[PDB]
Parts: C-alpha cells; sequence; structure tokens
RNA sequence: UGGAAGUCGGAAUCCGCUAAGGACUGUGUAACAACUCACCUGCCGAAUGUACUAGCCCUGAAAAUGGAUGGCGCUCAAGCGU
C-alpha cells in the first residue's frame, strides 16, 4: 500500500489513514506488468477495500482497471 | 507317454522367456536351456512381437509351435520398422494396413472364429485393429465395420 | 425336500409370499382393459 | 517400572519433600536434598513423604561437582523418625540417610558406610548386596 | 514380524470362521443403524451427520446422473478474440455503512 | 444414552412473558422486512399460472376431454 | 530400534475434525454479550490459542517421530532412499513444519487483533476468521498426510537390521534357494516358491554360533542388467550389499531350474564384485541333488575356479 | 504422492546418485565417513536441572 | 411407507433389455421361417446349456433359437388364424419348460443322427438323482476330491475354504493348506458329499462343481419337426412322453 | 388404511396334535410338546379346513397384518420343532492352547452345562448351563465339535449363541487370534 | 510392468454367437485359476418401482440448587384438523 485516498465516512479517517470497507487506497502495481503506451511502468494505481480488515484480519481489495 | 500342453506368451527371438518356465517344466524333465532356444527359433518369425506360443511335451521332449493371434498379425502386417524395446517406450501404432490384408487375416483366424461367414471374422478383425489403434485403408476400422454391416462393401464369400 | 439355499440358512424357513394385503381386488382381465383406456387417454 | 518398590508394609514417613539427608555410599555425594517421593498419591497441601526404603529424587546439595548439576534416584537407607516393624518393634536411626540409585535400583556407587534398613535391604538387592550391617 | 506379516497369517491359517457371516449381516444392519442414528443422534454431532449425509446424497445423485448420461454462453455471436469480456465511472461498492465516532 | 434411569434438567414449555413479547415483536418485523423486500425484489414472475391439470386415476377423464373437443367445435363453428 | 513408535498420521478432514473437537469439548462454549470486553476476549483468545496447541503438538509429534535420514546409518537412509523418493520424505515433511508454523503466525496475529476487538462479534468473526485459516492450511495438506500415514505403517512393518554386527548377507539370482537356506538356518518366515520374486522385500533371521548372535538377511533376487535398469526391489538387495559390512553368500544354480544361464550369474557376480572390497564372499552352489559340480562341463567349472 | 509410493503407485526406477559399481562403492564409502565423522561430532559436543 | 427395501442402482453398462428385445426376437422368428424347410423343437431340461454355442458352431447351416417359450410360440402363432405358415399351430403345442426351435435345411434323419449319437458330460444341476457315492476323503483337500489319485493332484487352493465351510465341510487351515481334521488325517471321517439313488440338492452340486465331479449327460431330446413341403408336424419318441401345451 | 380381513394358512401334519385356547399354543408331536403364549398380538385362530389352522385379523393396520407373518413363522417352527427338530453342530478351534469342554446334566435343574477350560491358556473355569430341553453332545464322527439337539429352535440357538459369546478375545488382534467356538452348521435333526 | 490374463496403472472400449453377457461390479492370485455382479433363460403367480407433494411424529445443540402445557394427570386423549 502506498497511501490511503479516501474513506468515505470522514476526511479525518482517510488523514488517519484507516482501511475499512470501501476505501480507497493506493498500491503499488510493478507486480503486475502495468505499462503505458510507450514503456513506462505504471508502479501506483488506486484500489478499493471490498472486505470488513477489523472483523477478518485481512485487507482484500479489488482494482480499479 | 501322457500328453502335455502349455501355452505361454512371449516376445519373438528372446531366450528369456523360458524364465518363467523353468519353475514348472524343471520336475518336468525339460532343459530350459534347449526350450527357450526353440521357442526363439520357432518365434524368429516374429521380432519383437508379443505372439502365444504352445509347447506340447512327450517323453521328457518338447516341440514348439505358434498360434497365431489377431492382434500379434494386425502388428505385423502393420510393417513397423525394426525396433528395440528396452530404449524407447510408450510407443503408437498408427499406422495403415489394407482391407484386402485384413480379409488373410481372418483367412488365418476362421480356425478360431465362431462367425457364421468371412464378413463375420473380417469384422472382428476390424475391432481387434481399432483396439490396437491402427488404420484400414487410411480410415478408421469402426467405419470400415459400419460400412461393411451397412453393405457397401462386399466381403467375398469363404 | 427344499431344493434351494438360503443365504442367512434358516433351512427350516417356509417359502413365503409376497406381503400384498390389497390382493384380490382386481381381476387380471378387469386390469388389462383400464390399462388400455388409461393408453388411449393419455 | 516407575521405581515403586511392591510388597512394602505401611511404616512412619520422616522425610518429606526438602528435607536433606546425608549420602551413605561413596559416589562422591554428602548430601542429598529431596525434591519427591516416588510413588506419592494427590491430596492438597500435603507434601510427599518417604521411609526407609522408599525411592525418591534428590539434588546434591555438597559433594562432587560433577553430582551437582543433575536429579538423581535415590534410596532412603536410614531415618531418625521412629517406625514400627511387623514384630512390634519400634526404632530409629541416629541420621537420616541415603544411597544413589539408577531408576532399575543398582547403585552408582560400590560400597555403602554404616548400616541399612531391612526394608531397604529386602526391596533393593544391590543395597543388600553392597551393604556391611542390616538393621 | 517384517512386512506383510498379517497378510501372511491371513494366507496361512485364514480368518475367524464367523468373520464373513458377520461383515455380511453388519452391511444388512447398516440401513437400520442408519436411520436409528438419523432419528436418535443429537445436538452438534446430529448437525454434523445430517450435514456429512447431504454430501453423500449429493454425491450419489450426481453420480447416478453420469452414469445416466454416459451415452449422450452469450446471447449474440461473437468472435473467438471477443470471448470471455464486458460511460458512468463508478467505483465497484459505492456506498458502505457510515463509521460513528465510538465505533 | 441412560435417560430413563438417570434424566437431566427438563427442558421447560412455560414460556416467559418477556420472550411471548420480544417474539411477536421480531416476527411483525418480519413481516414487514419480507414485504419490503418482496417490492424490492427483482426475480421474474409469471402472470399466468401453470396449471396443475386433470388426474390420471379420474375415470370420466376420457368423457370430459370428448365434452371439451366438442365444445371446442362448437365454438368453432359458431365463430 | 525400530519405527513403530511412530503415532498414527490422519488425513486432513480427521486432522480438522480431531483439532475442532478438542476446541469445542476441551473449552467452555458459552460467552454472553451482557458479559464484560475483557471476559469476551479471554474467551476468544483462549479459543485460538488452545486450537494453535493442539496443532502445534500433533504436528510436532508428526515431525519428532518420524526418522530424519541426515543422522541415519547409510545403510539405512539409502534403504529409506530405495524404497521411497527421498525429495518427497523430506518435502512432506517440510510442509508439514511450514504448516505448523504459518499456524502459529497466525495465532499470533489473531490474538493480537483480539487484544484490540471492541465486541463480542467481532470477537467471534476473528476467532471464526483464525479457525478457518488453519482449516485451510490443514485442508492444503491432503496428499502429505496420506503418504506419511502410508510411510508411518511401512516403516513400523520394516525388519530391523543392525548395521554393525556379525551379519550374513544372502544374494544371488532369483530361484536359487536364497529363502530356502535361509528357512534352514534362521527361525524367520520368508515365502519359499518356484516363481521369481517371491521374496519383494528384505527380511532377516537369527542364529547363535559359539554362543555368538548373527543375523543373516535375506534379500530380493538380483538380475543382470546395468544400474540404471534396476527397479527399487532389486535396488533393496543391492544397497544391502553396498553399505553393510557383511559375510556375502552369492548363491548359483548349476541345474538351470531358476530360469537363467550360469554365465549370466558369473556376470553378475562379476559385475557386483567391486562392491564385496572389504567383505568376506563365499559362492554356495545350491540345488545339488538335481545336478552336480562333476556333472557340470568343464569350460564352466573352469570358470567357476 | 500417490504416484511415488502407495496402493495407487506407479514409481518403479529410484532417483540414485551413483551410475556405476565403482561410484556406489565410492558413495558407501564417503558416506560411512561422514557419518562417523558425525558421531564423533555429536559425541564431542538421570536428568539434568531445570 | 417410509421403512422400504433401498433399490440398489447398478454402476454396470449392459442395462435391462424390454420390449425391444422382444420384438426384435418375434422379427427373427418370423423372418427365419420362410428360409428353411424343416423347423424342429428340441427339449433340454434340467441341464447347464452351455455346450449349446458348440452346437450352434456345429450346425452352422442352421439357425437355433433359445429364446422365452411363450415367445417364441407367439411368434410360430398359436392359433390357426395366426400362424405365419400352415401347421405352425400344430408345432407350438410342443413348446413347454425349457425348449428350443431349429430351423435347418437338412435331412430329419441326420438330424435325429446327430442329437442322438452327441453325448457330453456335465455337472449335475439340483433335482437330479445321484448316480453314485462321492466322499472326500479326510486329510488335505485335493482339487478333485479324490476322484484322481492323491499324488497326481495339486492341493485345493485357500481361498475356497470359506466357501467349504459355507457349505458345510469342515474344513480348516493347517499351514496354508485346507484339511479334513488334522494333516496326515485323523479324528474324523471322510466327507461324504452325496450319495447314490439321492435327489442332490444345490449346495451338493455346487460342492461337486468345485471339485470338478461331474454326475450327469449332456443330451438334447427332439420333441418333433415342422415341414414346409408337407404342411405337417412329425413327432418324436419324446413327443408322447413330454408334457404337451 | 384399516384392512377389514386378513388371513393366513398353516398346514399340520397327521402326527401333530395342535390345541389352541386363548392364544396359548400348545404343539404336539412324535418328539415332545411345546407351549407358547401369543396373547400378545390379537390374532383370531380357526379351522378352515381339516388339518389347516387359520390365523385373521379382523379391522387390522397393515401393521397388524404384517404380524401375521410372525406367528405363522413361529407355529410353524414349533411344528417342525416337534416333528423332526432342530441341531445346531458347533466347532472349537484354536491355535496354541487346546480347548477343554466337558459336558454334564445337572439332574437336580434337570439340565445339561457346558465347562469350557483352557481358553488362550487362561486359568478360568467358563461355565455354561442350558436351556431345558437342549441335549449338549460331544461329537464322535468330527474333530473337536459339539452337537445341541431340541424341539426348541430359540432355546437351541440362544444357546449356542451364549456357548459362542462366552468364548470372546478381548484386547487383542482379531486379526491375528482366530480362536473361539463357532457355529458351524444349522438343520434339523431328522 | 520383475510379474498385471476384465478387476496396481494410462488411453480406447469393437465385433461375433446370441436368449444374454461390460475389453467388466467386487472378492481373490506373484501372475493364473476360482467365485460373484450387470444381463438372459427355466419355476412361481398379480400387482409393483422411482421421484416428488401434503399431514402428524423423531433429530435438527445443551450447560450448570430441585421444577414446571399453572398443577395433577392425559394415549380409539383430557393431543391435533374440521
Ligand atoms: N532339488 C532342490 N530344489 C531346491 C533346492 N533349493 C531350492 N529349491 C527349489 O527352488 C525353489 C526356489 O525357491 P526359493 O528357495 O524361495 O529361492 P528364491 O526364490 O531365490 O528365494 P527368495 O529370492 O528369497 O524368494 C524352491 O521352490 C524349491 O522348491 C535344493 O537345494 N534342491
Ligand atoms: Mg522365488
Amino acid at each position: 500500500i502506498l497511501s490511503v485516498k479516501k474513506n468515505p465516512s470522514n476526511p479525518l479517517y482517510t488523514q488517519l489513514g484507516v482501511l475499512t470497507k470501501g476505501t480507497i487506497i493506493e498500491v503499488n502495481v510493478s507486480d503486475l506488468g502495468i505499462v503505458t503506451a510507450s514503456g513506462k511502468i505504471a508502479w501506483g494505481r488506486y484500489a478499493q477495500i471490498t472486505n470488513n480488515p477489523e472483523n477478518d484480519g485481512c485487507v482484500n481489495a479489488v482494482l480499479l482497471v | 507317454n501322457e500328453i502335455k500342453i502349455i501355452h505361454l506368451r512371449a516376445t519373438g527371438g528372446e531366450v528369456g522367456a523360458s524364465s518363467a518356465l523353468a519353475p514348472k517344466i524343471g520336475p518336468l524333465g525339460l532343459s530350459p536351456k534347449k526350450v527357450g532356444e526353440d521357442i526363439a527359433k520357432a518365434t524368429a518369425d516374429w521380432k519383437g512381437l508379443r505372439v502365444t506360443v504352445r509347447l506340447t511335451i512327450q517323453n521328457r521332449q518338447a516341440q514348439v509351435s505358434v498360434v497365431p493371434t489377431a492382434s500379434a498379425l494386425i502388428i505385423r502386417a502393420l510393417k513397423e520398422p525394426p525396433r528395440d524395446r528396452k530404449k524407447e517406450k510408450n510407443i503408437k501404432h498408427n499406422k495403415s494396413v489394407s482391407l484386402d490384408e485384413i480379409i488373410e487375416i481372418a483367412r488365418t483366424m476362421r480356425f478360431k472364429s465362431f462367425s457364421k461367414d468371412l464378413k463375420g471374422g473380417v469384422k472382428e478383425i476390424l475391432g481387434t485393429a481399432f483396439s490396437v489403434g491402427c488404420q484400414v485403408d487410411g480410415k478408421s476400422p469402426k467405419a470400415i465395420s459400419d460400412a461393411i454391416e451397412a453393405g457397401e462393401i462386399d466381403i467375398p464369400d469363404e | 425336500k427344499n431344493l434351494g439355499m438360503r443365504k442367512n440358512g434358516q433351512v427350516w424357513l417356509p417359502a413365503k409370499k409376497a406381503f400384498r394385503p390389497t390382493k384380490g381386488l382386481t381381476s387380471w382381465e378387469l386390469r388389462v382393459k383400464k390399462r388400455q383406456e388409461q393408453a388411449a387417454m393419455k | 517400572k516407575r521405581g515403586a518398590p511392591g510388597g512394602k508394609l505401611k511404616m512412619t514417613l520422616g522425610l518429606p519433600v526438602g528435607a536433606i539427608m546425608n549420602c551413605a555410599d561413596n559416589s562422591g555425594a554428602r548430601n542429598l536434598y529431596i525434591i519427591a517421593v516416588k510413588g506419592a498419591g494427590a491430596r492438597l497441601n500435603r507434601l510427599p513423604a518417604g521411609g526407609v526404603g522408599d525411592m525418591v529424587m534428590a539434588t546434591v546439595k555438597k559433594g562432587k561437582p560433577e553430582l551437582r548439576k543433575k536429579v538423581h534416584p535415590a534410596v532412603i537407607v536410614r531415618q531418625a523418625k521412629p517406625w514400627k516393624r511387623f514384630d512390634g518393634v519400634f526404632l530409629y536411626f541416629e541420621d537420616n540417610a541415603g544411597v544413589i540409585v539408577n531408576p532399575k535400583g543398582e547403585m552408582k556407587g560400590s560400597a555403602i558406610t554404616g548400616p541399612v534398613g531391612k526394608e531397604a535391604a529386602e526391596l533393593w538387592p544391590r543395597i543388600a548386596s553392597n551393604a556391611g550391617v542390616v538393621m | 514380524p517384517q512386512n506383510e506379516y498379517i497378510e501372511r497369517h491371513r494366507k496361512l491359517h485364514g480368518r475367524r470362521l464367523d468373520a464373513e457371516e458377520r461383515a455380511r449381516k453388519k452391511a444388512a444392519r447398516e440401513g437400520h443403524k442408519n436411520s436409528e442414528n438419523a432419528q436418535n443422534l443429537r445436538g452438534l454431532r446430529a448437525k454434523l451427520y445430517a450435514k456429512q449425509r447431504h454430501a453423500q446424497k449429493i454425491q450419489m445423485r450426481k453420480a447416478i446422473k453420469q452414469h445416466e448420461e454416459r451415452n449422450v454462453e452469450p446471447s449474440d455471436p461473437i468472435p473467438s478474440y471477443l470471448l470471455d469480456r464486458a460511460a458512468r465511472f463508478s467505483v465497484p461498492i459505492p456506498k458502505v455503512r457510515g463509521i460513528s465516532e465510538e465505533e | 444414552a441412560g435417560t430413563i434411569n438417570k434424566p437431566k434438567k427438563p427442558t421447560s414449555k412455560r414460556k416467559t412473558t418477556r420472550l411471548r413479547a420480544k417474539i411477536s415483536k421480531r416476527a411483525a418485523e418480519k413481516k414487514r422486512k419480507e414485504r419490503k423486500l418482496a417490492r424490492k425484489n427483482p426475480e421474474w414472475r409469471s402472470k399466468l399460472k401453470k396449471d396443475p391439470g386433470i388426474p390420471n386415476l379420474f375415470p370420466y377423464k376420457e368423457r370430459l376431454l370428448q365434452q371439451i373437443e366438442e365444445e371446442r367445435i362448437r365454438r368453432k363453428e359458431e365463430l | 530400534t525400530g519405527w513403530k513408535d511412530i503415532p498414527p498420521v490422519p488425513t486432513a478432514q480427521e486432522f480438522i475434525d480431531i483439532v475442532l473437537s478438542r476446541t469445542q469439548r476441551r473449552l467452555p462454549t458459552q460467552i454472553r454479550p451482557g458479559f464484560k470486553i475483557s471476559r469476551i476476549r479471554a474467551f476468544y483468545t483462549r479459543k485460538v490459542k488452545f486450537t494453535q496447541e493442539t496443532c502445534s503438538e500433533k504436528f510436532g509429534a508428526i515431525i519428532s517421530s518420524f526418522p530424519v535420514l541426515s543422522d541415519q546409518h547409510p545403510f539405512h537412509r539409502d534403504l529409506m532412499n530405495i524404497l521411497y523418493d527421498a525429495d518427497h520424505f523430506k518435502v512432506a515433511l517440510g510442509q508439514i513444519s511450514t504448516a505448523k508454523n504459518l499456524i502459529e503466525t497466525i495465532s499470533r496475529d489473531y490474538v493480537r487483533l483480539l487484544k484490540y476487538a471492541q465486541s463480542l462479534y467481532q470477537c467471534k468473526q476473528l476467532k471464526r476468521a483464525a479457525l478457518g485459516r488453519m482449516a485451510t492450511l490443514i485442508k492444503r495438506l491432503k496428499d502429505p498426510l496420506i503418504y506419511l500415514d502410508q510411510v508411518r505403517q511401512h516403516l513400523a512393518r520394516l525388519p530391523d537390521i543392525n548395521p554393525t554386527t556379525r551379519t550374513l548377507l544372502v544374494a544371488g539370482f532369483p530361484n536359487v534357494g536364497k529363502s530356502s537356506f535361509v528357512r534352514s538356518v534362521t527361525r524367520a518366515d520368508t515365502p519359499v516358491e518356484p516363481y521369481a520374486f517371491t521374496t519383494k522385500s528384505l527380511f532377516v533371521g537369527h542364529l547363535d554360533y559359539k554362543y555368538l548372535r548373527y543375523q543373516v538377511i535375506d534379500t530380493p533376487g538380483i538380475l543382470d542388467h546395468p544400474l540404471e535398469e534396476m527397479n527399487t526391489i532389486e535396488m533393496q538387495s543391492v544397497t544391502a550389499l553396498a553399505h553393510l559390512r557383511a559375510a556375502v553368500l552369492y548363491f548359483m544354480d548349476i541345474s538351470e531350474q531358476c530360469g537363467f544361464s550360469l554365465k549370466a550369474q558369473i556376470n553378475l557376480f562379476k559385475s557386483i564384485k567391486p562392491l564385496f572390497a572389504n567383505k568376506m564372499v563365499f559362492i554356495v552352489l545350491n540345488k545339488m541333488d538335481i545336478k552336480k559340480f562333476e556333472e557340470l562341463d568343464p569350460e564352466m567349472q573352469q570358470e567357476i575356479n | 504422492f500417490s504416484e511415488t509410493f502407495g496402493p495407487k503407485a506407479q514409481r518403479k526406477r529410484p532417483k540414485l546418485s551413483f551410475n556405476t559399481v565403482d561410484e556406489l562403492a565410492g558413495y558407501s564409502e564417503q558416506s560411512l565417513d561422514s557419518y562417523h565423522a558425525r558421531l564423533e561430532e555429536k559425541k564431542l559436543l538421570s536428568v539434568a536441572t531445570a | 411407507p417410509k421403512s422400504k427395501r433401498a433399490r440398489v442402482y447398478h454402476l454396470t453398462q449392459v442395462n435391462k433389455k424390454g420390449r425391444e428385445a422382444k420384438e426384435r426376437l418375434f422379427s427373427n422368428i418370423r423372418e427365419t421361417i420362410p428360409k428353411y424347410q424343416h423347423c424342429f423343437v428340441f427339449s433340454v431340461d434340467n441341464m447347464r446349456n452351455n455346450y449349446l454355442k458348440d452346437v450352434r458352431h456345429e450346425l452352422n447351416d442352421c439357425r437355433i433359437f433359445f429364446g422365452k417359450t411363450k415367445l417364441m410360440a407367439r411368434a410360430l402363432g398359436t392359433t390357426p388364424e395366426e400362424e405365419q405358415a400352415d401347421g405352425l399351430h400344430r408345432l407350438t403345442r410342443y413348446l413347454t419348460g425349457t425348449v428350443g426351435l431349429l430351423f435347418t435345411n437338412r435331412d430329419p434323419a441326420d438330424i435325429e443322427s446327430y442329437f442322438s449319437n452327441l453325448s457330453q458330460v456335465d455337472f449335475a444341476r439340483a433335482g437330479t438323482v445321484a448316480p453314485r457315492t462321492v466322499t472326500v476323503p479326510p486329510g488335505i483337500v485335493y482339487s478333485t476330491g479324490g476322484e484322481v489319485p492323491p499324488e497326481h493332484d495339486v492341493p485345493v487352493s485357500h481361498t475356497l475354504e470359506p466357501e467349504l465351510r459355507r457349505l458345510g465341510m469342515p474344513v480348516r487351515m493347517i499351514k496354508g493348506k485346507v484339511c479334513l481334521g488334522d494333516e496326515k488325517g485323523e479324528a474324523s471321517e471322510g466327507y461324504t458329499i452325496c450319495k447314490e439313488g439321492e435327489v442332490l440338492d444345490s449346495r451338493q452340486t455346487r460342492l461337486l462343481k468345485l471339485f470338478s465331479i461331474c454326475l450327469s449327460e449332456f443330451k438334447v431330446s427332439l420333441l418333433g419337426y415342422w415341414s414346409s413341403a408337407s404342411g405337417e408336424v412329425t413327432e418324436l419318441e419324446a413327443g408322447k412322453t413330454r408334457p404337451k401345451r | 388404511m384399516r384392512y377389514i380381513h386378513s388371513e393366513e394358512t398353516i398346514p399340520v401334519p397327521e402326527n401333530v396334535k395342535v390345541s389352541i385356547k386363548s392364544r396359548l399354543v400348545t404343539v404336539e408331536g412324535p418328539r415332545g410338546k411345546l407351549q407358547k403364549d401369543l396373547s400378545h398380538i390379537a390374532v383370531n385362530f380357526s379351522v378352515v379346513k381339516k388339518g389347516v389352522i387359520g390365523l385373521e385379523i379382523h379391522h387390522g393396520s397393515r401393521k397388524d397384518v404384517a404380524a401375521l407373518r410372525t406367528v405363522r413363522t413361529i407355529i410353524n417352527n414349533m411344528i417342525i420343532g416337534v416333528t423332526k427338530g432342530f441341531k445346531y453342530k458347533m466347532r472349537y478351534v484354536y491355535a496354541h492352547f487346546p480347548i477343554n469342554v466337558n459336558v454334564e446334566k445337572n439332574a437336580e435343574t434337570g439340565c445339561y452345562e457346558v465347562e469350557i477350560r483352557n481358553f488362550i491358556g487362561e486359568k478360568i473355569v467358563r461355565k455354561v448351563v442350558m436351556a431345558p430341553g437342549v441335549e449338549v453332545e460331544i461329537s464322535k464322527a468330527q474333530k473337536d465339535e459339539l452337537i445341541l439337539s431340541g424341539n426348541s429352535l430359540e432355546a437351541v440357538s440362544q444357546s449356542a449363541a451364549d456357548i459362542q459369546q462366552i468364548c470372546k478375545v478381548r484386547n487383542k488382534d482379531i486379526r491375528k487370534f482366530l480362536d473361539g467356538i463357532y457355529v458351524s452348521e444349522k438343520g434339523n435333526i431328522v
């Protein structure tokens, strides 16, 4: 994870970096081989948390492609 | 002076078929080396093929003979390149034989077949060739069998 | 005597009959006629 | 076998857990601090105790440094608490003393100084064979 | 003992004289035992037994279906390079439960 | 189970007023919730109902089929 | 002194059933929402810890009881390599250890999360998550558990060969009377049958000579072909010839009723003669009632001499 | 694992570290020497108190 | 009716034949009739009937039907208003019990001579009278049970002794060998499988089959034959004696 | 469904004398006399034909109809018992320790008594008292065989089962230890 | 494949005699053998089989003092439906 972009409940939660359901996070996508139209490596991409980490013990996310 | 008949399954042109015989032909008084040499001499025509060998035992000597089988006849009629067994394995018999050659194989198999007609014998030979996996006239032996049962191919009578 | 064998070995057991408490309520010919009528209607 | 001598009649147990007794053999130890008694039952707040002929687990507090880091099986051969035998005789020794043995009963030492108890001598044949006086 | 010694014992001596008969009788009583377990087991053991029997029934009926049919897609046609493929730039979860400040 | 010789604590059938009121309120709330999900439910529902038909064991099913066919022909002739 | 003390290795489903039955039945199961969060956290933390303790105890019992090949005698190590792919054995036990450590790590993480869980629902979800991850880890071990149970049974039925003792080692072709000799000199139950490869695994018996105990090892028969074409049954005998400092008895059938030629027996003896260095070798001509050395052809007698 | 050992096993050729009889003899000698060295190392390196 | 027997579904390739096999038999019999002059009816009662394949092979020019008796009778035609050819309803009165049809071009005398001099020794079935007394001797059990001399017989297989105990022979395993009593033979008498002049049951016939002792014969009895040219049925010797329907 | 009438028939041989009163069946034969109380099943007995006993149930359910088959088989087994008798041949086999069986007849109780000794070398002496009417003998024709004979099938089979259950190996592998007494043959005396 | 004969494995699974019989459902052998199942025929004698639907009944999870259809007690009810 690179940063927390938006926690929908409160901007203070985003500022604190809280990982909840529906939170947009920024992830390092260097391992997926995502590349632009000329060859630059795209290493930062938004994803959204789809689980409840406080109840499941893990952070599960879906890429926003 | 009593008659003993022993059937065995052996590879042609190989002496070691008598390895399992010496457990039983031993107390009968036969020489295993002589039996293996006779087996190799009888099956020298069937090099590299699994064939059935009949041994008739009279008075502590045995004479060898080769009982023809449909599978061995089909594999021989395939005319495979001459091959060594131990080095390369898992082979497939995907060459072709003619329906004519199937007919003389059935004619050889008439003493074993219980079919009323030579057409009935040819259909059993085609089923054996289908199990082997070869081709007949460039087509599938099941397809030739179905065409024969439909009647557009006329098998000669006897 | 009993000519066959029983699996459990109770050789004294009689030749039992089917448990059909609704026996005798229909003749055979009537059932055949009803079968033909049911088939035609179907 | 868990080292519980069988066939022993009931006698007064004079050596509880924490007692320091003498070492009667020449194994190099001179005293044995008892930490457990083999065959002791379960009872709330009751310390395990042993008598003459009882097998115990002990540690050496004075003696050779090689014996100071291990927990040794011991057999109690003399006790100072008076106890009664089957012939009505009440008796006691002038000191509490035991010997170091293996779990099967054979001694680590080769000789015993002073007498041994009748119960210990009867229950462990190596004590009888290595004893000079039996009382 | 070494190697296949129980098998060698069975070869040289056999089994108990009633072993086949008792095995047959137990297999015959298996149906009554299964019904008795279904009607008399209680609690978590009963729940696990019921779930396991449900799984066996599903597997069995699938086996029956396969043995019965041993001898026997998008709406619009698209080419092979357009298969397995799928404005509003919405996120997969546009709305969640709000979280209070005690939570 | 050794129930007969040594029974356990009995299961009371005497319900409490708290439990009765709570069960009634949960039942009413469930009824309202299923009505709401029925109004919001997107599953397809056929306007026509699949009619069960006529039983095979009815002995005059053939005569009833005769009557239906005759009335169909009569209606077709009238129309 | 054998490997019969290895505890039985259940499969994945039986392992999960055992562990979860211990968690269900050896711990209390009623916790109320009206209690304090400290009591709820203690309840669910105790559940997670007891589950991982059961898993770790069983995995350690599996690991510490199976033999370690790096500490065995070379005969025992290579015999286990002949019977079993040693790569497969080490991979199975390494996967067992990896699953044990992953279970411990998951339990530690979920106990740390239960320290901060704030409700009974969150505690219950965390406990279920930890137990489900443990069950997934155990379910991903379906094949090594069956393999190791089969390994345990065969190791329990394996004979006990002492690598450093007074030992005789009977070798040769099939059907030359090896098991007959072993039955005649020992009390071992080696099957004697006329067919080839009757003995498919090593047998051992014992005898007393001059009040000294000797062990005699009956081996599967050995055929005459290069070592790359040798199956595991014959490689047990090859390993016994290679790693056991023994007295080798090479049995030959002069009458050739074994189904093999005396020339081939001589070539096999000459081929395995390099293994006989620092070993005492005797050639036993068996079945002399049928045919004798005097009745043998003089060229074959000259070759044997 | 099913094809290696068991009732469904089809494995018939072991994985060897040697090809020739002389190589096998050398392997056995080296393994025995290493084994003796390891037991000497372990030997150089009543229950004990807690 | 919750308590019912669980019907086992067989996971095998071959299914039940049904009505289609009956129609196929009807078509085959009704097509075989206009090709052969003579139609014989033969009877094989209380018999194994596994040499009928050899009979079919030897009679290459003939056609043999061995289906259901009532289906063959319906195929030939029970009433004169149903018969395929004249006189066939006369022939249908011979079809009861275990019978068979033989359509042939040959001479009736030739067929009678073949089925008279044909004779093969076969295993007895339950119901036949035992022609002799069979007793397995005490000691080690061999394959034939004393029919051949014991020095020329292999010992019987060790897998058969639970079946022998089920069939009542008090055998036991002694060192991998099946024996009555002791290995040398003592403390017991020989086991009498059957006595002469006694109706054999299936247990005794199964024991005789396991010991390869044949106490019966394979005799096919020709009852009569219908001829197409004369349109009449000639009755043979067994036709008078056999019950008629 | 309540079936109006259901009936069964029991043929009776000429030697057999059957007396039924208040569902108490007494069967007399050449070998002896048997008595049974079938008062727990609602059956009407009759004589529908000379030498045939008729069992009937009126207005009974399917269970009441089905119980007539059990009654029929019980009375038939009583007839078979008083006519031909029942015989259970049992074999006792041993591996190392020979099993010693002694059969006596306790006269004050009037019943047979089977004493079993040296089973797996155990020093206990097992004792089974037989049901009255069951006669136990040691077969002289075969080796290590007991023969239990009687008129009551239930008594003979229960005595044989008691003999089989009293010699049961415990805490051992049944694959390896094969010893015991087993019921070999079940049949009729005549 | 050391051995593998329907039954350790992989892939195919055809034809003939048929009344019918799988390149085989299991037991079994080192491999065979042998037994058995699918299927067919002979005896018998008239109604059955499968899957669902609706009732009642059992299970469908329980802790901790001794107790609760309100209590006795109730079984062609003193239970259930009309
Ligand atoms: N005449 C005679 N026959 C023998 C002699 N020794 C063995 N035989 C026979 O040869 C067969 C060989 O069987 P085994 O004794 O098991 O020999 P083997 O198979 O090589 O021994 P294993 O490999 O351990 O199984 C036996 O069945 C004997 O009948 C002998 O000294 N004289
Ligand atoms: Mg051998």
